[PDB]
């Protein structure tokens, strides 16, 4: 059996404009097997309402998915992803950064 | 055989009653088709597998109509409950199952006809005619007749039968029987076959011609209280010997 | 468009 | 999506010459087959022929040819030298989203070339009781029609056509029987 | 240009907690327009673009009836590969294939693939020529010679030629708005300090497409990778692509380090500096 970590990337679709409204992305890839989870947390909080694309995968048959989900960037709101998958000691999570 | 087999030719059921056909794959093949044909819609297909997976069953009716492969060697097919519009001939076929474009090898298929009652099935009386001796001298050869009469309904196979090997070169038998009575719907159906040999061949007093008639009717489970024997699947058999003269 | 053909392992 | 079309219900053919079976299709995809199955009275179900739709060259099997037109979607089937065994139905077929999907069938018939026509009606006994007795109408050629039974008592079954192999020899012929009846004028209105 | 249009299997067993899940989706260039999920409520192939919506519902039946059809194939096959490889039924497994023809810019058929891995891993594919097989195990020859013998090559190639690029054709023209754009990068640079002393230097590609860019660093206009940092294309979510190249940069020199961006939506690679 191959495994794969998965590669994580948090950032916005547009560039932050704080108060003004963007969506949080969390882009998770390389990872097999597919079993993922994936949530957009908000101050700690698992944002609710988080949409997901549909499974595919590369030229390494690994995976990749984006998970998104409205939001409205501040100055202190902290915004961040949390992964878990079966090449994890325990979930990720990586923090939103408008700079990255 | 090494072919698709259908288990059983033939079935008479009464509707309300349970059905249940069996098909055998080809060794080897991995895929199995279940058909059926009407006149009304022609051949549809009704469900397939590979692998024993069941890989569609749009065509199934919706409803009364169940089928399970086991294991590699055989598929049923089942109706609960039966209902004449079932009525159809049922044709398995198997194929490698390497690819929908494998090519598919049918059984002989399951002739079902579902009565709304039994009361009028009837067995068939079977004669058979010796040549005429004016045939014999006008062309040198002999033509018997065998006829199958009043039966019900039209699930009969006439075979002939010449010193005990079954024979099909000089046989002609009727496409269609026809009615009795024909003014009636439920009339009962007569058969007509003929057997031709060389006048020679007739002469031989040692030669033995037998006209077989499969019937399928009843089976013992099913219920009977008519004034007249149990219209059950049997043989009738009438036949004859050659006459130098 | 889809392939109709299918092929199995 | 996956349709066979086959306009004729019913063809005849005589004996020896060729006939042409048509069909056409309606197809959404390029990677098909086409089919053509023979279905004589025993009800088993033959492959005549076989067509890969990514093959050009027309398919042949000894007297059976197709003629595929693909840009036409038409798929004929040529039968030549045609034989009382290629009386049967005709399914045209194709593989698609369904694995087999068949057209509505053509019913060929073959009128056998009677040789040496040898009009007749004879009369036979039956082999275990004797009062009862048949009407044989024999070795008549393939232009005749056999008229159904006017008395309504009798029966008189339509023509019929045998073939004795080992004697190079064919005929047809009709039946008839009732429980009074002559044979002389039993095939009087036919 | 060129273009390709591709479609994306993945089968996942799950012994024990229902039949295998089952994913499918289609693409054209770096575009999705199709979806099938086997956990989804429609149990439809769905569209994902607005160009295909156009499509007549007599297409959307013929698309679920044959992506319902690849499932069970699938599924069929996770059983097979299981016994191939000796494996027990308490595992769950994943079939992936990968299909679809790609055309050049006259839209001419060019080239054609069909490839299939199990847990991973290559398992067996059409080569180059779409008249061979390459069988990644021993397990695999099973599969060649199982399709050598039903001619699956030359059925396989009647599509990849046929159907496959005349609806890359169709498709194409349906959207051409979206798939015959090219949205060049909108770039720009950022300096964030770390220490009192050094610094980051980020060079951003944003909004842009198709996906296929180039960042590099340079300082003193000669090429550097050392002490860069390279992110994979992200989606942005829109159907546009980001990325972005970063060099950690001693505080005072950033003046001597340039950012290039090369991109087919633009005239000329452009070069960014610190200002």
């Amino acid at each position: 059996m191959i495994q794969r970590t998965p590669k994580i990337q948090v950032y916005s679709r547009h560039p932050a404009e704080n108060g003004k409204s963007n969506f949080l992305n969390c882009y998770v890839s390389g990872f097999h097997p597919s079993d993922i989870e994936v949530d957009l947390l908000k101050n700690g909080e698992r944002i609710e309402k988080v949409e997901h694309s549909d499974l595919s995968f590369s030229k390494d048959w690994s995976f990749y998915l984006l998970y998104y989900t409205e939001f409205t960037p501040t100055e202190k709101d902290e915004y961040a992803c949390r992964v878990n998958h079966v090449t994890l000691s325990q979930p990720k999570i990586v923090k939103w950064d408008r700079d990255m | 055989d090494a072919g698709v087999i259908q288990s059983p030719r033939h079935e008479v059921t009464e509707m309300g009653q349970e059905v249940t056909l069996r098909c055998k794959p080809i060794s080897g093949h991995n895929s199995l088709f279940w058909y059926r044909q009407t006149m009304m819609r022609g051949l549809e297909l009704l469900i397939y597998f590979n692998n024993n997976v069941p890989i569609d069953d749009s065509g199934m009716p919706e409803d009364r109509f169940s089928a399970k492969m086991p294991n590699a060697s055989f598929s049923t097919l089942k109706i609960q409950p039966s209902e004449p519009r079932d009525s159809a001939v049922y044709f398995c076929a198997s194929t490698w199952g390497r690819a929908s474009t494998d090519t598919q090898y049918f059984g002989p298929g399951t002739r079902l006809t579902v009565l709304e009652d039994l009361k009028n099935v009837f067995p068939p009386e079977v004669a058979v005619f010796e040549p005429s001796e004016a045939e014999i001298s006008h062309t040198q050869k002999a033509t018997l007749v065998c006829l199958a009469t009043g039966f019900y309904p039209d699930h009969v196979e006439l075979s002939w039968w010449v010193n005990g090997k079954e024979v099909h070169s000089g046989v002609c038998t009727d496409p269609q029987p026809l009615k009795e009575q024909p003014a009636l719907n439920d009339s009962r159906y007569a058969l007509s076959s003929r057997l031709r040999v060389s006048a020679t061949f007739w002469q031989n007093p040692r030669n033995h011609f037998r006209c077989q008639v499969q019937f399928y009717g009843l089976s013992e489970n099913d219920e009977w209280t008519q004034d007249r024997a149990k219209p059950v699947t049997q043989i009738v058999s009438a036949e004859a010997w050659g006459r130098a003269d | 468009r889809l392939q109709s053909l299918q092929i199995y392992v | 999506a996956q349709t066979v079309t086959q306009s004729q219900p019913e063809m005849s053919v005589q004996e020896a010459e060729t006939v042409t079976l048509s069909c056409t299709y309606d197809t959404s995809e390029s990677d098909y087959y086409l089919f053509w199955y023979k279905q004589p009275p025993s009800r088993q179900m033959i492959l005549v022929i076989r067509q890969e739709a990514y093959k050009q060259q027309n398919a042949t099997e000894n007297r059976f040819s197709v003629n595929f037109q693909k840009a036409a979607k038409s798929f004929s089937l040529k039968i030549s030298d045609s034989q009382l065994g290629d009386a049967a139905m005709y399914f045209c077929a194709s593989s698609g989203n369904t694995p087999l999907v068949f057209g509505k069938g053509t019913r060929l018939s073959v009128i056998p070339n009677i040789q040496n026509p040898d009009p007749a009606v004879y009369q036979l006994r039956d082999s275990k009781s004797s009062d009862k007795s048949v009407c044989l109408f024999t070795d008549f050629d393939s232009q005749t029609n056999v008229s159904q039974s006017k008395d309504s008592d009798v029966y008189i079954t339509d023509k019929c056509v045998l073939d004795m192999r080992s004697m190079d020899f064919k005929s047809n012929s009709a039946v008839a029987w009732s429980n009074k009846f002559a044979c002389a004028n039993a095939f009087n209105n036919s | 240009g060129s273009h390709s249009m591709r479609y994306f299997f993945t089968s996942v067993s799950r012994p024990g907690r229902g039949e295998p899940r089952f994913i499918a989706v289609g693409y054209v260039d770096d575009t999705q327009f199709v979806r099938f999920d086997s956990d989804a409520a429609s149990q439809r192939m769905e569209p994902r673009a607005p160009w295909i919506e156009q499509e007549g519902p007599e297409y959307w039946d013929g698309e679920t009836r044959k992506v319902k059809a690849h499932s069970q194939t699938h599924r069929v096959d996770l059983g097979t590969l299981r016994g191939y490889y000796n494996q027990s039924e308490a595992g769950s497994h994943t079939v992936q294939r990968m299909y679809g023809c790609d055309v050049g810019s006259d839209w001419r058929f060019l080239r054609g693939y069909h490839q299939y891995a199990y847990d991973g891993k290559d398992y067996i594919a059409l080569k180059e020529d779409l008249r061979s097989w390459t069988a990644a195990d021993m397990a695999a020859q099973t599969t060649k010679h199982k399709w050598e013998a039903a001619h699956v090559a030359e059925q396989l190639r009647a599509y990849l030629e046929g159907t496959c690029v005349e609806w890359l054709r169709r498709y194409l023209e349906n959207g051409k708005e979206t798939l015959q754009r090219t949205d060049a990068p909108k770039t720009h640079m950022t300096h964030h300090a770390v220490s009192d002393h050094e610094a980051t230097l980020r060079c951003w590609a944003l909004s842009f497409y198709p996906a296929e860019i180039t960042l590099t660093w340079q300082r003193d206009g000669e090429d550097q990778t050392q002490d860069t940092e390279l992110v994979e294309t992200r989606p942005a979510g829109d159907g546009t692509f980001q990325k972005w190249a970063a060099v950690v940069v001693p505080s005072g020199q950033e003046q001597r380090y340039t950012c290039h961006v090369q991109h087919e939506g633009l005239p000329k690679p452009l070069t960014l500096r610190w200002e």
